[PDB]
């Protein structure tokens, strides 16, 4: 239960833990020989990383899959390139969080789950409000530099985290258009 | 005499299930929750403890229960889980602080745990209960703000009201708490903690609006309406950069309490800069803070604002 | 402990396999089914994405090995330009594949070569083969 | 039994020791494990129980009625008078969790002090109840019972006065 889960947050599903892609991570819901009481926690925690699949297969999906090649905004381009860069950065420390944890449970062989919920807290909150920035990217079809803005009204965030977590990438993709007028000026 | 049937569950068990229960955990087989409400699962004994006084000690613990579970399923509503741009942004300001909170417990209930599972230190029902009786003072406490700031009007319709509501529960309670005495100096650090991190989204559109010139606001959280803002500046009070006329009032409309010394100075630097353009607040706060003095601290804030006003009126 | 193999079929080795057969049939990757020493299906999956990588690098390594032969029609000497630089590429690569802590944690060692794995199969599709 | 009694003199009263308004935590039963007189000794006992399950029912309503800032403040201080009376129910146990043989009297010895802090601290709660001392004649109720004289009743009472003298230091800082 304890390796188990550091495996199926990392982003590769168990039996125990049975990836459906409507139900993204699901616990099997019956085990005799677990009380149900840890259950709920176990899925509460699924939920961070049934964002951290989504997440990766969204950026697997539009970056570096292809040499460049009806490519437009929503599909492709530039722009929807940098947001992926980001993404993946901005996830980094949940990496590194996640790395560490292991190395504690190498250092005691009885860590309860609950002390998995309290370091892994704080992402419990930035992952889902990260979710709704490319949620809207993905429906309105927005294109090209229009994602520029979509994030920067998601910039005005009342969750200090997530305003700079947000604010790095748009940094990234400023980059971009910084570069394309680096040219045409 | 007829024997009813009973789970026969240990000791030890049961203050494991009191710790995932404060902390937030459904589903437990004691404490069963049906409506909202936990109550004591009907159905335990234990070898060392009598039916009835078990129920007393258990049902006590599932009150606190009960608040823990509130605020929980709050944080959840807000917490982006679940109109179209509607950032609320005083009640996002505070479940964010509640949360703060909610970590800091979860981890002292965390170490109680640890120590339960790997030692041969006795823990049992009394010890922890007592152990945790500061915490047990902060609930109720936090419980009454929320209670009166966000349950006043169960319907709760108006978004100024709510606002403004929030931030005058807040302003209000503290100095309730203030004068209490010296001897934990637990339940004000808590309150005014929660203060700092739910006014914060105020005090970035009052700065925005006295060096930008631009009031900004969503959902009309701020209480300075710029309900006639929109089509005044064609007419170069028709001045209505602030049309307060529909903004505060003393019964339509509502006004926090703690800037009614300061709201006159505000909306006229307001107005200045505006007219100026057509030719740090929450970091300057905090910073004088960190050096019964609660509206002395409150009076520290105001010559921030008394500077702005003096320089760019003038 | 198993892990050592891992870090070498960055480089190309024999423990897990890339066989240039049908796929399945012959074609295949060492794996454990059914009976297994500590190897529950998930670290299965995370090995085979490194084997992702290991094939690319087999197959590049390959691509840009074959020297011009002093007679490579074929390709222009443009063409043979174009391979020695990659050579230089896949050598530094090697080389960090060895810097590599031969002591690190199994997870820890894919979340480390995860920039580097794409970096590689973008720059094989890059290239046809 | 000796955690049924060591809970009960603490605030969940139980079956053994049934709670009644008229008076409180009387176990009225014959029992065959009990000794017949070890009620008459739970009876004795029984008296302490009932004044602490009483005292934070009155902290808990304050911290038309009383109200005030002072009883924000004589209030918290019932709380430490009554920490040492929580710490002593806390060790009663622990001895009693290994020694299997230590009875009922050693409840009575460990748990005999604290018959003279509670009685007397109960009439000065009574009288800022029945008479409304809510304003600051409240310092007045807790200096005519400090002079006192029983010794151990003379020390908490000072407790709780000079913790209202901080209160009373705060108000009249700020004015002068």
């Amino acid at each position: 239960m304890i390796h188990e889960l550091l495996l199926a947050l990392s982003g590769y599903p168990g039996s125990i833990f049975t990836w459906n892609k409507r139900s993204g991570l699901q616990v099997s819901q019956d085990f005799p020989f677990l009380h149900p009481s840890e259950t709920s926690v176990l899925n509460r925690l699924c939920r961070l990383g049934t964002d951290y699949i989504r997440f990766t297969e969204f950026i697997e999906q539009y970056t570096g899959h292809v040499q460049q090649q009806q490519g437009q905004g929503g599909l492709h381009g530039i722009y929807l390139r940098a947001f992926c860069t980001g993404l993946d950065s901005v996830l980094q420390p949940y990496r590194q969080a996640l790395l560490d944890l292991e190395q504690e449970f190498l250092g005691d062989p009885h860590l309860s789950i609950s002390h998995v919920n309290y370091f892994l807290d704080q992402f419990q909150l930035l992952f889902p409000s990260v979710m709704v920035v490319v949620e809207q990217i993905k429906s309105q079809k927005i294109h090209g530099c229009q994602i520029l803005e979509t994030v920067y009204k998601h910039s005005c965030g009342g969750l200090p985290p997530v305003r700079s977590a947000l604010e790095k990438i748009l940094a990234v993709c400023h980059g971009v258009m910084y570069k394309q007028l680096s040219a045409w000026m | 005499y007829v024997p009813d049937d009973r789970v026969l569950v240990t000791e030890t068990q049961v203050i494991r299930e009191t710790l995932w229960l404060l902390s937030g955990v459904k589903k437990l087989f004691i404490f069963q929750l049906i409506d909202g409400k936990v109550t004591v699962r009907n159905n335990i004994i234990v070898t060392h403890l009598t039916h009835s006084c078990l129920r007393s000690v258990l049902e006590q613990i599932a009150a606190y229960g009960q608040v823990v579970f509130r605020l929980q399923e709050f944080i959840d509503e807000v917490m982006g889980h679940s109109s179209t741009e509607a950032p609320f942004r005083t009640y996002q300001a505070f479940m964010w602080a509640l949360y703060k909170y909610f970590i800091s417990f979860k981890e002292e209930l965390a170490e109680i745990e640890k120590c339960i599972i790997n030692n041969d230190t006795t823990i049992t029902l009394a010890i922890v209960v007592d152990k945790l009786a500061p915490r047990l003072s902060q609930l109720k406490v936090l419980h009454k703000v929320f209670s009166t700031g966000v349950a006043e009007v169960p319907p709760d319709t108006r978004n100024v009201v709510r606002a403004s509501h929030l931030l005058n529960t807040l302003y209000k309670a503290i100095l309730e708490y203030d004068n209490v005495g010296e001897a934990s100096e637990q339940t004000v650090s808590l309150l005014f903690s929660l203060w700092v991190e739910t006014v914060r989204p105020y005090l970035q559109t009052v700065d925005e609006w006295i060096v930008h010139g631009h009031l900004w606001d969503g959902a009309r959280e701020f209480i300075i309406q710029r309900n006639k803002n929109v089509p005044v500046n064609h007419r170069d009070n028709a001045s209505a950069s602030s049309g307060s006329d529909q903004g505060p009032s003393s019964r339509q409309h509502t006004m926090v309490s703690f800037l009614k010394p300061v709201l006159k100075q505000i909306i006229m630097a307001g107005k200045s800069m505006q007219l100026l353009k057509n030719l740090e607040l929450d970091d300057v706060h905090d910073p004088l803070l960190a050096i019964t003095f609660e509206l002395t601290l409150r009076s520290c804030l105001y010559p921030h604002i008394d500077k702005q006003y003096l320089d760019c009126c003038g | 402990e198993l892990v050592k193999d891992v870090l070498n079929v960055l480089i190309g080795v024999v423990s897990a396999t890339f066989s240039l057969c049908q796929p399945a049939q012959a074609f295949v990757v060492k794996r454990g089914v059914h009976v297994s020493g500590a190897s529950p299906e998930s670290i299965s999956s995370l090995l085979s994405e490194v084997a992702e990588y290991g094939t690319c690098y087999t197959r590049l390594s390959h691509f840009s090995l074959q020297p011009v032969l002093d007679s490579l029609y074929s390709k222009g000497l443009v063409f043979q330009a174009f391979t020695s630089g990659l050579r230089r590429y896949l050598q530094y690569y090697r080389a960090c594949v060895l810097s590599t802590p031969p002591t690190l944690s199994l997870l820890t060692i894919g979340f480390l070569f995860k920039k580097l794995g794409r970096q590689l199969r973008y720059l094989a599709e890059l290239c046809g083969v």
